[PDB]
DNA sequence: GGCCGCTTGACAAAAGTGTTAAATTGTGCTATACT
DNA sequence: AGCACAATTTAACACTTTTGTCAAGCGGCC
């Protein structure tokens, strides 16, 4: 669920990444960053 | 000068420029790229912008300054803010604000005309209609209407909230009139009630000043605070604080404002833009409503915004009050051992080195040791582990010196005491057993806080009254304290419950036959009469009163007498026949005090046993002793009471408590019982119901059964041999407890509510069919889950307790009141109709010690009034009582006396503890909450009822009663079973449902109207339809029915002048120049306005009847009320008003830094006591 | 639920603009300032504040009409002229607004609420619709939509959680931010600091850029979570009873010294008070000069010294 | 004649003024896309 | 996502000068 809820962000941003730019950086690597599903993932072993 | 009273209440925008003056502005930047400290902007060093080379003209002299760049002698490196206020400014000038205005419809709604949307105009979302032209749709107006567009339907005008501050002179000329038209709205009911609200508001304007400021227009932070510097340690970094971000969002948004304001920017951007600087204002002040998280839009932690945290709930009001931080004490282990009863303590051998270094320094300056005081500070650092002479000079500091040692948590005035510490080995801090019984804590690895007193008139100021030698013998509540424990109790138990161990009854011609026979075989020293006595013929203790028996103690020493009290002829005053056993203890009080003469008269011998009766003995021998004496006791019966069970021993083996070979048939009777309802049930006869609680009855009356029959077994045979009753008699035993081992309790009740079928196989020795622990488990989880959730609720409702009697001390002399209580001698029963001796323990702790209203005459001499009645004249009216003469013994309580402020002289008969009158001084306002501050932990929270009568909340079904005494009246029908009550005049309606319906005539008073069987409607309805005279009582009377429950020592007046506080408040009808029709003025203080005026105008009154949480929304002063929950309506009626604030109370002392109004800092207690005789003689010539 | 939809309620009630009235009432701005710079080089007003005070006045709805109104021979029309170009700072300005919104839907996250976020926003508008080239076939439209964001990233670095963040550190934390999520997108492990200097170039090694995400960004940790952590070490209560202490051990050290040397030391090593006179302000007024007052001083640090191997008081360092 | 003390000269070390080099804001403004 | 121009402003560092300290020389006193 912490998963999801974590990776629900990450969707969320995609669609900003899509609603601007076009060709300068649009690929599936540079729309995903490995700090929402992440950070936002560790903070429950650490704190809860 | 000396600091005295306080003021408050609001300050004009005018008064804010005025402590901060100025030094503000700029962004809230805490650093920059570099130079992390100042910012020029936020907590900026008032006049320090790297280099102002300036604002050090304003300080006249002191020490240089001016250093160019980098900084001067300013405050930036020392007296920085030094922990001292400084206000800011935040500049500000948008349209309006507002200060909360609390949520009580204060600065608004009450000074106006408008709720539930008064907020609409003042968030900037509506029209406060504030002009006069004739409109057109309805009428012209002069409050809020213009929602939207309405307010240019026409294109004053005024949208927003600033119309707030433009109400100000338009109100405060009207305010006379606010104060004058507004009462003119007489009775008629109904909005009679506004009329009061709205001219209670209006009269604080109505004098000394106070201007409607309300509409805050500049706001004043704090920077000195919140700047926590890089804090490492452990395994973490960096470091920060409040009160500057959560602030960011006010000046900023104030600079926007001033940025699109002069540029070109429309009303609707400026409307929404503004209204959050409002938002930023209650933001700072409290955040709800919405609040206002962290890294938006993401939610986490609410910004700490004063509430909860400063000025609000626990955070820094709770912790600063008394849960300070002590800055000499520490804590460690607790431990028992005989050190020698009072008067000593523990305390470690290496800390105290510590804690009484100061002095101790001094001392080794002129004892050679250290050279100066410097050098004894590096010789103790390192642990060069000294214990070299330094040991001994401590001694001489820790000499007659006592301290304070705590117990956590506490309860009641029995939580601290003192002791003098006698630094042992290791560092574990031991004490007295007894003292254990006060703190209410078993022994497995306790702390508790040993506080040290510093300033001489401390230490003196303690161990006169908190040493445990003193203030622990005859504590609060009722009964002795200081009485020997368990343990010591059995003691002294296993030497005098009897030697019959059943040899027979032979006869001897005086001691010739069965003396030498018998002696052989058959027939000991037990029964057996001869002559008159019987086998006490065989070894007489000669001896005297000269040295004690000697041939007593002197033969039990050798193989012969096997003492145990084996019977056996002393000689002491008489030729008696008490054993050598009870005559150690004789001998060992007699010694310890001086001569058995008193003991011999005091001690019982008929029923000895040493039962739970020592604490009659000691409490006794008190009216004969008095502490010096009393002390010795517990310190005899300390070392033979652990030595003569050493020596002895008594272990509770499997066996030990040998199960009842009588008690296997007792279940075959009762289970041959099961197939007697069970086949009646094939049979189709008593309902399945009929059958449940038909068996339930049966194995309820059994186990008691079997718990007589083993009761017994252990009476007769196996006297000593078996230790679960020597306990269970009177030492450290329960007596259900047994018929829980030996036994077989199964009785245990589903977890809902429903007792299971078959019980539960206990005999423990028989491990259970594995469901039976998982049955009794059930009932097993109530009794832990209800005495830890004693913390929940009952827990913070102790508080409410402490605060409502709070200036309540015994001051004055002699008052004269006439008016006085008459204490029932006998109570009902609602079972049958009939007064019963009320036990008697209701009636000794309700009358000991007391002020006899009025002459007693009863059978001989008179008890004269206003008399001490100590224990003796209890049991003399007890006893008396039976006879015919005594009903209702004449006395004075507290609950009369026309003094709010202070409690009463010699009114509070004896100061029940050191067995005489109060003494001017004692704060019977807090003993009152020591009192209730036990039984606490030790009900049942899982439902309650004491809480319920106090906030006089109306109880359960609301126990319907008769308002007026009537007539029987008793009307039936289908479903109306309504009951009524009337007599040749009206009649009221009583839609009694279906319940306890009973019968009863000829009117009633108030009784409860049958159905109201226990908690009376809310005494709102009888001080309603009666007065104080049930009220005060009833309370005193039903409250203590749910501590009588539990048999609790407290009672007395303990609880009869917490009552006088919910009552002292009275309202306004007709008053006499004063204003406010309605009022609430308070009871001594209103006596006043009609007691000096009455040599003129009538100020009559009514009985007002307010909770226990009400006395303290409410008060003469303002430092109390709030805690509670509503410590936001608190601060704001008492601010506004000038509402001083008084002078005499415990806390306002404590507080404001000023000394204690009470104990020896009374104004009975502030003379001179300083006269070597010389100096007398010197100065009557000297003046 | 927030305040937000109460001007979102206010700013989408009204409608924007339809298509040639945007042209319009925009060259009454052009001819504006230029009708009201007809009486500004007149009497010397800087045309700014015939502007300034002008509009304040077309906003009726919260003076220098004077000499606007005795206009000479050749002045009657410009009046009018003036006020029929006052309209353009009516209207307009009052669509924009609802275009706007439904941008700062993007930077929900960085610094600054939405409702925030709308200030720094919309304000764009008021200096964007004014520099509006009405020259070019392009029609003003979703230009402003631009102004906003601008001002917005403008803004975001300006407020923040911070301190002082301008155009060269934003840029270049989310330029190491992007970067640190570009090669753990391209590694599978989280980058050092020194690892990341390639990834920049010149100047950018792994001090510098360690010093970057020292400062802040967002945290400055959360204020006081959960009276949050205690640290404390300035008004030192020992530090000042013994301050006064060690102070008067000096004052009872120096009950063994010679006026013709004490207060040389007091003097020279500034103690009366805090003057740090030397010895040339401590030879004048003392008679003799420089040398023998010097040799007092060293005499002081060892008749002191000889004082002190034999009476233990070098425990005083250490505060 | 010798020793001690005081004063002056020389040397060394650390400031006020000057000089220049590095950073922020505004604004400009850019710029591109959509209506 | 941001670069420049300009402009202007901010920040710091270095110089030549001055000040302070130490050693040497001269004078006075014993
Ligand atoms: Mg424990
Ligand atoms: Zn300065
Ligand atoms: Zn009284």
């Amino acid at each position: 669920d912490q998963f999801r809820v974590g990776l629900a962000r990450l969707a969320r941003g995609v669609r900003e990444r899509m609603v601007m730019g076009s060709p300068d950086t649009l690929t599936p690597a540079k729309l995903v960053n490995s700090r929402p599903l992440e950070a936002a993932l560790r903070e429950f072993f650490s704190r809860s | 000068k000396e600091v005295r009273k306080v003021r408050i209440a609001l300050a004009s925008p005018e008064k804010i420029r005025s402590w901060s003056y100025g030094e503000v502005e700029k962004p809230e930047t805490i650093n920059y790229r570099t130079l992390k400290p100042e910012r020029d902007g936020l907590f900026d060093e008032r006049i320090f912008g790297p280099i102002k080379d300036y604002e050090c003209a304003c300080g006249k002299y002191k020490r240089q300054r001016f250093e160019g760049k980098v900084c001067e002698r300013c405050g930036v490196e020392v007296t920085r803010s030094i922990v001292r206020r400084y206000r800011m400014g935040h500049i500000e000038l948008a349209t309006p604000a507002a200060h909360i205005w609390f949520v009580k419809d204060v600065p608004s709604k009450i000074g106006t005309l408008l709720d539930l949307s008064a907020t609409e105009l003042e968030q900037v979302l509506y029209f406060n209609k504030y002009i006069v032209l004739d409109p057109k749709g309805a009428v012209l107006d002069g409050v809020p209407v213009e929602k939207r567009q309405l307010l240019t339907d026409e294109e004053d005008a005024r949208m927003g909230a600033e119309a707030i501050q433009e109400l100000l002179k338009e109100l405060d000329l009207e305010k006379l009139e606010r104060e004058l038209l507004e009462e003119m709205k007489h009775p008629s009911r109904a909005r009679r009630a506004k009329a009061r609200k709205r001219l209670e508001v209006v009269r604080a304007f109505l004098d000394s000043g106070n201007r409607p400021e309300w509409m805050i227009l500049e706001a004043v932070p704090v920077l000195p605070p919140d700047l926590r510097p890089m804090v490492q340690v452990d395994g973490g970094r960096f470091a920060t604080s409040d009160l500057n971000d959560l602030y960011r969002r006010l000046i900023n948004r104030n600079n926007r404002l001033k940025k699109l304001l002069a540029q070109g920017a429309p009303e609707i951007i400026i409307r929404n833009e503004k209204r959050m600087l409002q938002e930023a204002v209650d933001a700072v002040i409290d955040n709800g409503r919405r609040g206002s998280p962290v890294t938006n839009p993401g939610s986490e932690r609410p910004l700490r915004s004063l509430t909860d945290i400063l000025s609000g709930k626990q955070g820094r009001f709770r912790q600063n009050l008394l849960g300070k931080r002590v800055d000499y004490s520490g804590r460690s282990v607790i431990v028992v051992g005989p050190q020698l009863k009072l008067h000593q303590c523990g305390l470690p051998k290496r800390m105290a080195l510590e804690l009484f270094k100061p002095f101790l320094l001094k001392k080794m300056e002129e004892k050679a040791f250290a050279p100066n005081v410097k050098a004894a500070r590096r010789m103790l650092e390192r642990q060069r582990d000294i214990k070299d002479e330094v040991w001994d000079a401590l001694e001489e500091v820790i000499h007659g010196k006592v301290v304070l040692l705590n117990r956590a948590p506490t309860l009641h005035r029995l939580g601290i005491q003192a002791f003098q510490p006698v630094l042992v080995e290791g560092q574990s801090i031991q004490l007295h057993p007894l003292v254990c019984e006060a703190f209410n804590a078993d022994f497995d690895g306790d702390q508790m806080a040993v506080h040290v007193p510093l300033s001489s008139f401390a230490q003196a100021e303690a161990r006169i009254q908190m040493l445990s030698a003193h203030n622990l013998l005859s504590p609060a509540s009722g009964e002795p304290l200081a009485k020997p424990s368990r343990d010591i109790i059995l003691g002294l138990y296993y030497i005098t419950q009897v030697r019959k161990e059943k040899k027979g009854a032979g006869m001897a011609f005086a001691t010739p036959e069965e003396a030498l026979a018998a002696y052989e075989r058959g027939e000991v020293a037990l029964n057996a009469p001869i002559v008159v006595a019987g086998r006490e013929t065989s070894v007489g203790r000669l001896k005297f009163v000269f040295a004690n028996p000697d041939e007593a103690l002197l033969a039990v020493a050798h193989g012969l007498l096997d003492l145990q009290d084996v019977v056996t002829v002393r000689y002491l005053g008489r030729r008696l026949e008490t054993s050598p056993g009870r005559i150690l203890f004789a001998r060992i009080v007699g010694e310890a005090v001086g001569d058995e003469k008193v003991a011999q008269e005091l001690i019982q011998m008929d029923v000895p046993q040493e039962k739970n009766s020592l604490k009659d003995l000691v409490y006794q021998a008190f009216l004969r002793l008095g502490m010096e004496k009393t002390a010795r006791l517990l310190d005899a019966l300390k070392y033979y009471g652990f030595t003569l069970s050493t020596t002895s021993g008594i272990t509770i083996g499997i066996d030990d408590a040998v199960i009842p070979e009588e008690k296997q048939r007792y279940l075959e009777e009762a289970d041959r019982k099961l197939r007697q309802i069970e086949q009646a049930y094939e049979m189709g006869f008593l309902t399945d119901r009929e059958r449940y609680d038909q068996v339930i009855q049966l194995w309820t009356e059994t186990t008691e059964k079997v718990t007589q029959a083993v009761f017994k077994n252990f009476e007769e045979n196996y006297p000593f041999n078996p230790l679960y009753v020597m306990a269970q008699s009177g030492a450290r035993g329960n007596p259900q407890q047994i018929r829980q081992l030996c036994g077989m309790r199964g009785l245990m009740q589903k977890p809902s509510g429903e007792t299971f079928e078959v019980p539960v196989r206990s005999s423990f020795r028989e491990g259970l069919t594995v469901l039976e622990y998982f049955i009794s488990s059930h009932g097993a989880r109530k009794g832990g889950a209800d005495t830890a959730l004693r913390t929940a609720d009952s827990g913070y409702l102790t508080r409410k307790l402490v605060d409502v009697a709070h200036e309540i001390v015994v001051r004055e002399a002699d008052c004269g009141t006439t008016n006085y209580i008459s204490v029932p001698l006998f109570q009902m029963d609602e079972v049958t109709r009939t007064l019963r001796l009320r036990k008697r323990s209701d009636i000794e702790s309700g009358l000991y010690g007391r002020v006899l209203a009025r002459e007693v005459e009863a059978l001989g001499r008179r008890l004269e009034e206003g008399r001490y009645l100590s224990l003796e004249d209890v049991h003399f009216l007890i006893k008396a009582a039976e006879a015919g003469e005594v009903r209702e013994v004449p006395v004075r309580s507290p609950l009369t006396c026309q003094t709010r402020y202070g409690v009463c002289q010699k009114c509070y008969g004896y100061d029940l503890s050191m067995a005489r009158p109060v003494s001017i001084g004692e704060a019977v306002g807090v003993v009152a909450a020591e009192s209730i501050g036990e039984p606490g932990t030790q009900l049942t929270m899982r439902t309650p009822r004491v809480i319920e009568l106090f906030e006089a909340r109306r109880p359960k079904a609301k126990a319907v009663i008769s308002e007026i005494d009537g007539v029987v009246r008793i009307e039936e029908g289908e479903d109306r079973l309504s009951v009524f009550v009337e007599s040749e005049g009206f009649s009221k309606e009583y839609k009694l449902p279906k319940d306890a319906r009973l019968l009863v005539k000829d009117g009633d008073y108030v009784e409860a109207g049958q159905p109201l069987t226990r908690g009376a409607i809310d005494p709102h309805q009888l001080l309603e339809a009666k007065g104080p005279e049930a009220v005060e009582r009833y309370l005193v009377d039903e409250i203590q029915k749910v501590y009588r429950a539990q048999g609790v020592k407290l009672h007395d007046k303990h609880i009869e002048i917490v009552v006088r506080q919910m009552l002292k408040y009275v309202e306004v009808t007709d008053p006499g120049d004063s204003r406010l029709l309605e009022g609430q003025v308070l009871e001594k203080w209103d006596v006043e306005a009609l007691n000096e005026r009455l040599i003129a105008v009538p100020v009559a009154w009514k009985p007002l009847l307010m909770g226990v949480t009400k006395s303290a929304l409410s008060t003469k002063s303002w430092l109390s009320a709030a805690s509670f929950q509503n410590t936001t309506h608190v601060l704001t009626e008492a601010a506004i008003a000038g509402k001083k604030d008084e002078l005499i109370g415990l806390k306002e002392n404590v507080i404001l830094g000023r000394l204690i109004p009470a104990g020896t800092g009374s104004d009975f207690v502030r003379f001179t006591q300083v006269v070597d005789q010389r100096t007398l003689k010197a100065i009557e010539e000297a003046r | 639920s927030d305040p937000v939809r109460q001007y979102l309620h206010e700013i989408g009630q009204v409608p924007l603009l339809t298509l040639e009235e945007e042209i319009d009432l925009a060259r009454k701005v052009e001819e504006g300032m230029e009708a009201i710079k007809k009486l500004s080089e007149a009497t010397g007003l800087d045309q700014e504040l015939i502007r300034e005070v002008v509009r304040a006045k077309i906003l009726g709805t919260a003076e220098v009409d004077g000499k606007l109104k005795s206009l000479p021979k050749e002045l009657k029309r410009y009046l009018h002229i003036a006020r029929e170009g006052e309209a353009a700072r009516q209207h307009l300005i009052e669509a924009n607004l609802r275009l706007v919104v439904s941008i700062a839907k993007k930077y929900t996250g960085r610094g600054l609420s939405f409702l925030d976020l709308i200030q720094e926003g919309n304000q764009g508008l008021i200096r964007a619709v004014e520099k509006f080239e009405y020259k070019r076939r392009f029609k003003f439209s979703t230009y402003a939509t631009w102004w906003i964001r601008q001002a917005i990233n403008r803004a975001i670095a300006d407020q923040a959680r911070t301190i002082r963040i301008p155009v060269h550190m934003v840029e270049t934390i989310n330029k190491l931010s992007r970067t640190a999520r570009q090669l753990q997108q391209e590694l599978g492990r989280e980058p050092s600091y020194e690892e990341i200097a390639e990834a920049m170039g010149p100047g950018w090694d792994a001090k510098r850029v360690e010093e970057t995400l020292k400062i802040a960004q967002e945290p400055v940790s959360l204020e006081t979570p959960i009276d949050f952590i205690p640290d404390e070490n300035l008004p030192s209560p020992v530090e000042a009873a013994a301050q006064s202490l060690l102070s008067e051990e000096l004052e009872k050290a120096l009950s063994k010294l010679s006026e013709r040397e004490a207060m040389v030391l007091k003097l020279r090593k500034g103690l009366i008070d805090g003057r740090e006179h030397t010895l040339e302000e401590v030879g004048a007024y003392f008679g003799v000069t420089r040398e023998r007052i010097r040799q007092i001083e060293n005499k002081a640090l060892r008749k002191l010294k000889y004082h002190e191997s034999r009476t233990r008081k070098l425990r005083d360092f250490l505060e």
